[PDB]
């Protein structure tokens, strides 16, 4: 986040399709996400660290 | 030029279109690197010239697009190696001499020692005469 | 079985080094009961036992 403070390398990473892949990645935790709910209901607590920082 | 390429020009010129008038803002070079293709500081600098009038919210997509015409990548330069060989040439030589070649090198902050300016222009004299004209330099950018 | 297969029990948590170490004393308890017999002494150690022991 600090290398990309400037919208400069914003866009250029957009421009590279940063966001797609983000949103990919999104995806596939929020599936995750409910694949561990199916499983035992283990409390994790950074249970959504990774889906925070991606949204 | 494919139409898949132009659109990606076009998708990333955008992208860095701020002003939303099919203009970018600073971005202009940053569209050019993002395209895959990335020029040097002096290459860059050089476009931006080529655009100085108006520009920064005035460069359209045509001028982007004419620009990236004159340099695809830098895959045609033959237009511009004769130009470089009149410009390494200042005094007008007509041939490759180390003494202008050390004068670019130091232009360039290179501070080639005349060994280094020497093993040049040995490689770049075909006949090894002292003498090198378009001819050679030519070969050279075949190689 | 369905409730069984719903919820039954408990289970140890993800990179758990305390039931990991209990699962490793286990297997060192099966493997000393399996090293008696001679044959499978022979097996294990043709496994490489041995070395990961060590
Ligand atoms: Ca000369
Ligand atoms: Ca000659």
């Amino acid at each position: 986040q600090k290398l990309i403070t400037s919208a400069h390398w914003k866009v250029y990473l957009a421009a590279r399709g940063v966001l797609p892949y983000v949103g990919n990645l999104i995806t596939k935790e929020i599936a995750r996400l409910l694949a561990l709910e199916e499983a035992t209901l283990s409390t994790d607590l950074q249970q959504g660290y990774a889906l925070k920082s991606l949204t | 030029l494919t139409e898949e390429q132009i659109a990606e020009f076009k998708e990333a010129f955008s992208l860095f279109d701020k002003d939303g008038d099919g203009t970018i803002t600073k971005e202009l070079g940053t569209v050019m690197r993002s395209l895959g293709q990335n020029p040097t500081e002096a290459e860059l600098q050089d476009m931006i010239n080529e655009v100085d009038a108006d520009g920064n919210g005035t460069i359209d997509f045509p001028e982007f697009l004419t620009m990236m015409a004159r340099k695809m990548k830098d895959t045609d330069s033959e237009e511009e190696i004769r130009e470089a060989f009149r410009v390494f040439d200042k005094d007008g030589n007509g041939y490759i001499s180390a003494a202008e070649l050390r004068h670019v090198m130091t232009n360039l902050g290179e501070k080639l020692t005349d060994e280094e300016v020497d093993e040049m222009i040995r490689e770049a004299d075909i006949d090894g005469d002292g003498q090198v004209n378009y001819e050679e330099f030519v070969q050279m950018m075949t190689a | 079985r369905a409730l069984s297969v719903l919820g039954c029990g408990h289970t140890s948590s993800t990179k758990c080094y305390g039931c990991a170490s209990a699962v490793t004393e286990h297997c060192i308890t099966l493997l000393r009961a399996l090293a008696t017999n001679p044959a499978l002494r022979h097996i294990l150690v043709s496994q490489g036992l041995i070395r990961e022991l060590f």
